[PDB]
């Protein structure tokens, strides 16, 4: 279908006109390769006497025949005080251009040699230098970056600091337990989840068997999250259409403390409200993102409607409990605000969706695989897609402030 | 610039053009 593909460029083209509009901040940047996934790292530096700050990015790469590896980015964002920069006028297009609209402002730190594609990569809470990632293979790997050269020896050997065993089959979930240091959860196509306790491991070994394994779906495992404050809860989600509710201290690992028909297909992703303790939401191939209560799974709080094709991530925001985001097989990235659920709209407002939808990000022209909001700078989102296509953007602030 | 009608109109609109 060269016409959708023709169409896609064209749309694009009247977004990208578009964005000093929309955008406060917008960066689009072409990585060598695809990347998966895509997290903020906590830290923020602010140089002395400089007009920016540096922020970090776990990421990595997408190659069928070529060496992946674990990567680690820097973006540098501009200060409130900060100056425009006039010297990049363009007379075709009638504009300077905003900042990052040339290279300089995103940079490859670190690579590490990594065995096959990375098809996620999170960082332990406790100690940031310690990244798990998800392989095409069963072994989920650990990574202490400061244990590895910044620039890779060429033979492409892949030597992670720990190797974890208990899959059969890759996956996607991966989540460290906030509470407790070390305890990681890992989803897979085998249908099962995995849970290493990695914070006592003995003299400087090199594999890790699973504490635990969780058998209860009846299909691949798409994600995995723990709850933020409760060391012993977590959630699942999975192509059963199940949503599970698990505790870590049940005798029982074959069946959650709470299950739940969340979804009309298979369940993709979940996410826990950093704020309220209670909430949490799941994104699905019924092309909805589902509001949930713990404390009654029976009835269902809420369903978001708009996307115009399969959802597979949602994060809700840092700094705003009401906001949310979501993405997946359709180039646009959704963000949500329950705090306007039930406002009246007019017809043709009606049109673009209901009145919960924030805004809809059109920077991206294919599927998008991951995405992450900026824990330092409210509103920043990075998000990566399939073409390789790396945005750093943040929506204009009149459109959530009144 | 615009609007709250229309700010938040191009905000759900993506690839439709803004004009004034
Ligand atoms: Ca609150």
């Amino acid at each position: 279908d060269a016409v959708e593909e023709r169409v896609i460029n064209e749309e694009y083209k009247i977004w990208k006109k578009n964005t000093p509009f929309l955008y406060d901040l917008v960066m689009t940047h072409a990585l060598e390769w695809p990347s998966l996934t895509a997290q903020w790292l906590p830290d923020v530096t602010r140089p002395e006497g400089k007009d920016f700050s540096i922020h970090r990015l776990v990421l990595g790469t997408h190659t069928s025949d070529e060496q992946n590896h674990l990567v680690i980015a820097s973006v540098q964002l501009p200060n409130d005080d900060a100056q425009f920069d006039a010297s990049h006028y363009d007379s075709e297009k009638g504009e300077f251009g905003g900042f990052g609209s040339v290279s300089g402002k995103i940079e490859i730190e670190i690579k590490i040699n990594h065995e096959g594609e990375v098809n996620r990569a999170r960082y332990m809470p406790q100690n940031p230098c310690i990244i798990a990632t998800k392989t095409p293979s069963s072994d989920v790997l650990v990574f202490d970056y400061t244990k590895h050269p910044s620039k890779p020896d060429p033979s492409g050997e892949c030597n992670p600091d720990l190797r974890l065993r208990g899959h059969q089959k890759e996956g996607y979930g991966l989540s460290w337990n906030p509470n407790l240091s070390g305890h990681l959860l890992s989803a897979s196509d085998d249908h099962t989840i995995c849970l290493w306790d990695i914070s006592a491991v003995p003299k400087e070994g090199k594999v890790v068997d699973a504490k635990t394994i969780f058998t209860g779906h009846t299909a691949v495992v798409e994600d995995v999250s723990w709850h933020l404050l409760h060391e012993s809860l977590f959630g699942s989600v999975a192509d059963d259409q199940k949503l599970m509710i698990w505790d870590t201290r049940s005798n029982n690992t074959s069946k959650p403390s709470h299950s739940v028909d969340a979804h009309t297909a298979e369940v993709n992703c979940l996410s826990f409200n950093p704020y309220s303790e209670f909430i949490l939401a799941t994104g699905s191939a019924d092309k909805t993102v589902a509001l949930w209560d713990l404390r009654n799974l029976k009835l269902k709080l809420h369903s978001f409607e708009s996307h115009k094709d399969e959802i597979f991530q949602v994060q809700w925001s840092p700094h705003n409990e009401t906001i949310l985001a979501s993405s997946g097989t359709d180039r646009r990235l959704n963000v949500w605000d329950l705090s306007k659920i039930g406002e009246e709209q007019s017809p043709e407002d009606a049109e673009d969706g209901p009145p919960e939808l924030l805004f809809i990000h059109g920077g991206h022209t294919a599927k998008i695989s991951d995405f992450s909001w900026n824990p330092n700078e409210p509103w920043v989102i990075c998000s990566v897609s399939e073409d390789n296509i790396m945005q750093v953007w943040q929506m204009a602030e009149n459109i959530y402030n009144d | 610039l615009l609007s709250s009608s229309e700010t938040k109109r191009a905000a759900r609109r993506p690839y439709k053009p803004i004009a004034l």
